[PDB]
RNA sequence: CCGCACAAGCGGUGGAGCAUGUGGUUUAAUUCGAUGCAACGCGAAGAACCUUACCUGGUCUUGACAUCCACGGAAGUUUUCAGAGAUGAGAAUGUGCCUUCGGGAACCGUGAGACAGGUGCUGCAUGGCUGUCGUCAGCUCGUGUUGUGAAAUGUUGGGUUAAGUCCCGCAACGAGCGCAACCCUUAUCCUUUGUUGCCAGCGGUCCGGCCGGGAACUCAAAGGAGACUGCCAGUGAUAAACUGGAGGAAGGUGGGGAUGACGUCAAGUCAUCAUGGCCCUUACGACCAGGGCUACACACGUGCUACAAUGGCGCAUACAAAGAGAAGCGACCUCGCGAGAGCAAGCGGACCUCAUAAAGUGCGUCGUAGUCCGGAUUGGAGUCUGCAACUCGACUCCAUGAAGUCGGAAUCGCUAGUAAUCGUGGAUCAGAAUGCCACGGUGAAUACGUUCCCGG
């Protein structure tokens, strides 16, 4: 991408929900082209996220998105010449992608022996703001403003 | 491992040479290059020299041998580490 | 042409007398709001031996080479090269359209293989790219060598207008030996015009006239 | 730097095919053999014949094999007699009744079997490869080609070092795949070793594939 | 009660011309041809090594396509299969006239 | 009257019965449920139809073999907006920004030589 | 390679060759059930005695041109090597370079 | 439970649980199982005596826990005295069934040296 | 100014087990070449014998292979003994053909030398072929002009492009080899074409396009159309171009191939072949048997399968493409747990067969464990192929169930149908694929940028 600014393509939405956002989302969560498994967990996640976390579930996964979303970030270069921890802001689309990655993760490391239950349970416990991912988010607010001394 | 329908493989000149050893009692240890046959009842209480690349080398056949092949007693490679 | 039909044409106009070139004194009447007047004393008779001198050679079967390479002046002498049957340039000067004349038949007979090879067919052989880009080399070698396609040798006689922004012509002439018939204003150095003409250079109405003057006495040498 | 062969991606395109009978795998690979054979053979035999082309062709129930060259006559001998002797033996040879024609050259300066091959015998007289080379291309685009390349390789003159060169005249597109370029390549056994010749030769384009 | 007249060849070329040759030889004798049918040309690929040592990466890949056209003509006179005997085509064709 | 459905997909094979007047879908002498085991396909096979809302004025019956599932369900959905404008020619535009005439052509790559998989290249340690 | 090894192949073809039937019949012996179960013994005993190199497996592919084992194109009997200027030139019909 | 052998069973399918016993895979324990008739899903629990007892008896049919292991054992034995080939290589623990001694063999060769 | 060069990402490698290459060491020999990028799943598209060149031993000397001269024999077939076989030793059987009667053809043997023979040496003597820089955009010439000349110009500058691509400026103008494009394939529509392919509308059906019947559709493959920055708007010297829009199956060289300038590295190959020159010739040549290339303290590279609930297992149930086939592919039926066997259909193949795709889907199961994960290794017993599976094959079955719980530093690959995963086929081949070469299924993430990294 030296010549031409090239990202992600461009999504179609999710059918049975409409929306593309959780497309995207279950790209994040694809394993090897597996969408039929992949879409099966995210269902199977935000249906027990409405029951037991609080109703409105295509609603609450945002609202847990942005308990998760950070805003600071930090691309450290060699802007000063070598690496210095550098504070930045990163445009949302990027943010709400690594916001899916942090999340997604963190629900591969609960468990729960299941794992639409963990993605539910540690997407709910970011809804509640007492989770896995906001941890870092709070820990990214952490590094990204521990050594802005200089750029 | 030989198919049972076909049954144990030997080479003729192997018969030759034990039959005529057992009708014609105790003889020389025989000599031979054929790692191939297997071991028969036949040859009970007989040494012989298989051709191992370097030399013949002598093995008194014995009973629980049987079925075996002959090549399983010379070993036709050399070494003692390093 | 009369001193009365330049004047009005304005061609007694010059450049800023801050862009004069030394050769040039004899010719210039004076100065008016720092700006060189040409004198149409001497401009009008020398006008009118060059086209002695051009009649002379056009009544001999001469191949006239109308040049000019201005912008605004470059349709104005191609059809003042159509109106007497005769070759023109238009566009600008090529190093060597003279004196490298071996390579010129060459571009010339390509734009001639080209327009024949287009009437005669093979182009729906040509893939529809290849065809469109036959066609286009096609046009740009018309606009090109529009006006020498036909020159057949090297001309015999030269018209240059704007001299100085024409030089290379005019060495390549002199090193051929080829007159110059040339407009030379104050600003010009008049060395390399074998029968020089001062006057301006710009101006559309005293070119049209320089070139509607020329033309008319060509093919009236051309009548005999 | 290894460029491809200039026949081969022609083929079809512009460039026929050397053999053009048609056989299922059961009879290919020893059908092949056959014309390979003949073709040796009469490679060796012609050699004094001008020899360009050869191309075997089998009917069903008998073969036929065409022959492009410059010494007509010499092939012929009289009657065709060695003609004669030919077919018999490559009718043997191929084991079935052949039936041989030949169908002579016009320009053989033109084509690079001949040229490339009438440099390597010049080469084998010892005479100088440069001026040889140029003699070549002279006549050719003389003759009326567009484009004549020639490249000489390995141990030149005799030289303790292999000096390969080459020369180049006219035009000769070599990506362009709707080009008619001829191409061929020869070889010289000198006492000092063997020395490689390679020839391309371009008549200009042709439009509208194959036919 | 028919005669089927499958045909192999190398290029479509030598290939379509001999089907217009048998079909037309069909009119002359009045027959009931079957305009011909392509069917799936085959196509043997091959890749081969180039460097004669070390280099198997270098490689080169050959196909021979073998075109394919089917015939036929549904009334069996003699008057046909006469001329369907009096047939001159290139080496490059291959026939099967099968009653 | 007649209109058709008839799709194949990188070589994928069904073929489709649309008819005004009624809505419904079968596939394969199967019920289209219960075929497409994964529902985005009958999603991306009723998206054209729904987005028209005319899903109840006309229904398909489909069969389908060759191709997978995904690539045969692409199939039917280019089927039926070729069909739709087969029909009524009006919906050109409309249909044209749903995206859906567009007929990709997004292919398999010929795997290439001396490459583990077609713009795969093996993995060369320059340590 | 060795013209030996080439005379060594044709020597073994024709061994392989005019044994056949022998092979044959013996191996229907040997295989087919119903044998005396001395009739397979002796059978297998009167097989292994025929010449060794007159099984047709003790063959190997040899380029027909060049005599060498390794690059054998069954189809046009060649090796890899040879194969590939027999193509350029233009001699085995239909033959080209394939793009796709 | 003890089932005639040193080892106990596991609280499992029966078939799991079962496969505990040594010399017995998993064709061995359904056909055990099936032999006995009884269920796939029961654990060693919820199954009394009434059938532990024929588990027992079906399975002492076959030769299992230490005789197997003796049997073996002198498998290998009188391989390795019979002085074949194979012997040899069970006495110097190298693989016998031709694999490469050049590398990764490790498996029988074990940890790595220098 | 460029590049999956970095960044942005996804997936690895580096840990384990195993497969494969290499070096080391051992050995009787462990054949030979390949050595940074650009050698190390490389020559080899396939070492049980064979192959095979290497060792041990058994042998042969105009010779295994070729031409010549002779001298004799039909040619052969079948068969005995010795031998490990090479080989010898035979005995019978046949003892023929064109012949104008001599012979010739025919082979076969003996002799005779001329001679064959060499994977012996030199890729720093060579041809050929090939890698590499690099599909990089360059490399040059004619002519012209300039200069006394060596030369320069063109080819630089301003833009712009994937591009020395284009445009203007420009004593250069033109060209050539390149680039591009003509070629293949792919994406849309038109031609006949209906067979063995198709089945819309018709009639029947046993419900099977199966069968009348259809020629529409899918196809099949021939021929064609089609995209051109062409259209609109913007931007820009109005230049070139670029941005956007329209339309359109397709938009900006649509996608992918093939296509490798001048040259660079005495790059690689004398063991494909060819070949200068040297070297062997009762032997460095020739034949046979067995052995080795498969060797264990090791090390390195390349891979495969894993470490698990996005999972395993059962049950059902789906869901492709591209191929191959007649000493072949081999159906159905029976038999066998199976690897298989018997029988034998059809098919040189749009017909028959390989050959029922796997991931998927539905249900149940397992509850996070070295586990129902993993499958190494061994034990036992088989199967097929092949003279022959000891060294040293593939496969089945039973039993056994290692290490392994995501792997240091480091490092690799990838910009879309890609990556990643899933199977399918092929070449080679009696048999022997985790390699190679193809085929489809499913199908991502990310790219602010050029600061740097490396390279150009
Ligand atoms: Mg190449
Ligand atoms: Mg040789
Ligand atoms: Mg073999
Ligand atoms: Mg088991
Ligand atoms: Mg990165
Ligand atoms: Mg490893
Ligand atoms: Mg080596
Ligand atoms: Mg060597
Ligand atoms: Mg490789
Ligand atoms: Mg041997
Ligand atoms: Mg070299
Ligand atoms: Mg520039
Ligand atoms: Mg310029
Ligand atoms: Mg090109
Ligand atoms: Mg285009
Ligand atoms: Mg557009
Ligand atoms: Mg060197
Ligand atoms: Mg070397
Ligand atoms: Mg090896
Ligand atoms: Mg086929
Ligand atoms: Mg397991
Ligand atoms: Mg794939
Ligand atoms: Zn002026």
């Amino acid at each position: 991408p030296r010549r031409r600014v090239i990202g992600q393509r461009k999504i179609l939405p999710d059918p049975k929900f409409g929306s593309e956002l959780l497309a995207k989302f279950v790209n994040i969560l694809m394993v090897d082209g597996k969408k039929s498994t992949a879409e099966s967990i995210v269902y199977s996640a935000l249906e027990t996220l409405a029951q037991r976390s609080g109703k409105s579930e295509l609603e609450a996964f945002e609202v847990a998105l942005e308990n998760v979303r950070p805003t600071v970030e930090v691309k450290s270069r060699r802007v000063g010449g070598s690496t210095y921890q550098v504070p930045v802001e990163v445009r949302p689309v990027r943010r709400n992608a690594l916001a899916m990655r942090w999340i997604v993760e963190a629900a591969r490391k609960r468990g729960d022996k299941s794992m639409a239950l963990r993605l539910a349970n540690e997407l709910s416990d970011a809804a509640e703001n007492k989770g896995t991912a906001v941890k870092k988010r709070e820990d990214v607010h952490r590094m990204a403003e521990a050594n802005k001394a200089f750029a | 491992p030989r198919s049972l329908k076909k049954g144990p493989f030997i080479d003729l000149h192997l018969l030759k040479k034990v039959e005529k050893a057992v009708e014609s009692g105790d003889k020389k240890p025989l000599r031979t290059w054929s790692r191939r046959s297997t071991i028969f009842p036949n040859m009970i209480g007989l040494t012989i020299a298989v051709h191992n690349g370097r030399q013949h080398v002598p093995v008194f056949v014995t009973d629980e041998m049987v079925g075996h092949k002959l090549g399983e007693f010379a070993p036709t490679r050399t070494y003692r580490g390093h | 042409v009369s001193m009365r039909d330049m004047l009005k044409a304005g061609v007694h106009f010059g450049h800023q007398t801050r862009y004069w070139n030394p050769k040039m004194k004899p010719f210039i009447f004076g100065a008016r709001n720092k700006v060189h007047i040409i004198n149409l004393e001497k401009t009008v008779p020398m006008f009118n031996e060059a086209l002695a001198e051009l009649n002379k050679i056009a009544s001999r079967k001469g191949k006239i080479l109308f040049v000019g390479t201005k912008r605004a002046a470059s349709e104005a002498v191609k059809d003042a090269a159509l109106s007497c049957d005769q070759f023109f340039v238009n566009h600008r000067w090529l190093g060597g359209m003279l004196t490298n004349w071996k390579t010129v038949r060459q571009s010339i007979k390509r734009l001639k293989d080209l327009e024949t090879q287009s009437q005669d067919g093979t182009f729906d052989k040509l893939t529809k790219k290849e065809a469109l880009m036959r066609t286009r080399e096609l046009e740009k070698l018309e606009n090109s060598l529009g006006g020498i396609k036909d020159m057949g040798g090297l001309p015999d006689a030269l018209f240059v207008i704007d001299a100085d922004h024409e030089h290379i012509a005019i060495k390549e002439a002199n090193n051929l030996g080829i007159p110059v018939f040339a407009i030379v204003d104050t600003n010009s150095d008049p060395d390399g015009v074998d029968f020089v003409i001062p006057g301006n250079d710009d101006a559309i109405r005293a070119v049209t006239l320089y070139l509607g003057a020329v033309a008319a006495t060509v093919r009236e040498g051309r009548s005999q | 730097g290894q460029k491809v062969h200039p026949n081969g991606i022609r083929l079809g395109i512009v460039k026929p095919w050397n053999s053009t009978w048609f056989a299922n795998t059961k009879e290919f690979a020893d059908n092949l053999d056959s014309d390979f054979k003949v073709r040796q053979y009469l490679t060796k035999e012609l050699a004094k014949a001008s020899v360009s082309r050869i191309v075997i062709e089998r009917p069903a129930k008998s073969i036929r094999v065409t022959i492009h060259t410059a010494r007509p006559g010499i092939v012929i001998g009289k009657k065709g007699e060695d003609v004669e002797k030919l077919r018999k033996v490559v009718a043997d040879i191929a084991g079935v009744p052949a039936q041989i024609n030949i169908a002579e050259v016009r320009k053989p300066e033109l084509d690079a079997k001949l040229v490339a091959d009438s440099i390597t015998s010049q080469l084998e007289r010892r005479v100088m490869f440069r001026r040889a080379m140029k003699r070549a291309v002279q006549n050719a685009m003389r003759l009326g080609a567009k484009g004549i390349k020639v490249e000489v390789s390995g141990r030149l003159g005799g030289a303790e070092i292999a000096r390969t060169e080459w020369y180049r005249e006219g035009r000769v597109p070599l990506h362009t795949l709707r080009a008619d370029i001829d191409y061929n390549t020869s070889e010289a056994h000198t006492t000092y070793g063997v020395i490689g010749v390679k020839v391309w030769i371009f008549k200009g384009e042709i439009l509208g594939g194959m036919a | 009660q028919r005669i089927r007249i499958r045909l192999k060849a190398f290029d479509h070329r030598l290939i379509d011309q001999a089907t217009a040759e048998i079909v037309e030889t069909a009119k002359r004798t009045g027959a009931q041809v079957r305009g011909p049918i392509p069917l799936p040309t085959r196509k043997e690929r091959f890749t081969v090594l180039i460097s004669p040592h070390v280099n198997k990466d270098a490689r080169d890949q050959y196909e021979i396509r073998t075109h394919l056209r089917l015939v036929d003509i549904v009334e069996p006179t003699e008057k046909t299969v006469d001329a369907l005997m009096r047939l001159d085509l290139a080496a490059g064709v291959d026939v099967q006239i099968s009653l | 009257n007649q209109y058709y459905g008839t799709g194949r997909r990188k070589s994928s094979a069904a073929r489709v019965f649309i008819k005004p007047g009624n809505g419904k879908i079968v596939i394969n002498q199967r019920s289209l449920e219960q075929y497409f085991g994964r529902e985005t396909a009958r999603m991306v096979v009723r998206q054209p139809l729904e987005l028209v809302d005319m899903v109840e004025k006309l229904d398909l019956y489909i069969t389908v073999k060759g191709g997978g599932i995904s690539g045969q369900a692409g199939a039917i959905r280019h089927g039926i907006t070729r069909a739709l404008m087969e029909y009524d020619e009006s919906l050109r535009s409309e249909l044209r920004k749903a995206g859906f005439v567009t007929r990709d052509a997004r292919q398999v790559e010929r795997k290439k030589v001396g490459l583990r998989k077609a713009r795969r290249r093996p993995q060369f340690s320059k340590r | 390679a060795k013209q030996s090894m080439k005379a060594r192949e044709v020597k073994r073809v024709a061994l392989a060759d005019k044994y056949f039937a022998k092979r044959a019949e013996l191996k229907a012996i040997i295989s087919d059930v119903n044998a005396s179960d001395e009739d397979r013994w002796n059978a297998v005993l009167k097989l292994q005695t025929l010449p060794r190199d007159s099984s047709p497996s003790r063959q190997r592919n040899r380029c027909r041109q060049t005599g060498r084992p390794h690059g054998f194109l069954r189809k046009f009997g060649l090796s890899r090597i040879k194969v590939r200027e027999a193509a350029m030139r233009g001699e085995i019909p239909g033959l080209k370079k394939a793009s796709w | 439970a003890r089932i005639a052998g040193i080892n106990i069973p596991d609280h499992k399918h029966a078939v799991i649980a079962l496969t505990s016993i040594y010399g017995v895979g998993k064709t061995r324990s359904k056909a055990i199982l099936a032999a006995a008739g009884i269920a796939e899903d029961v654990k060693i629990s919820e199954l009394s005596e009434g059938q532990i007892d024929t588990l027992r008896d079906e399975v002492a049919k076959f030769v299992v826990e230490g005789d197997l292991r003796r049997e073996i054992s002198m498998s290998i034995k009188r391989l390795m005295d019979l002085g074949c080939y194979r012997g040899l290589r069970h006495r110097r623990g190298l693989p016998v069934r031709g694999q490469r001694t050049k590398t990764n063999a490790r498996t029988r060769k074990g940890p790595r040296k220098p």
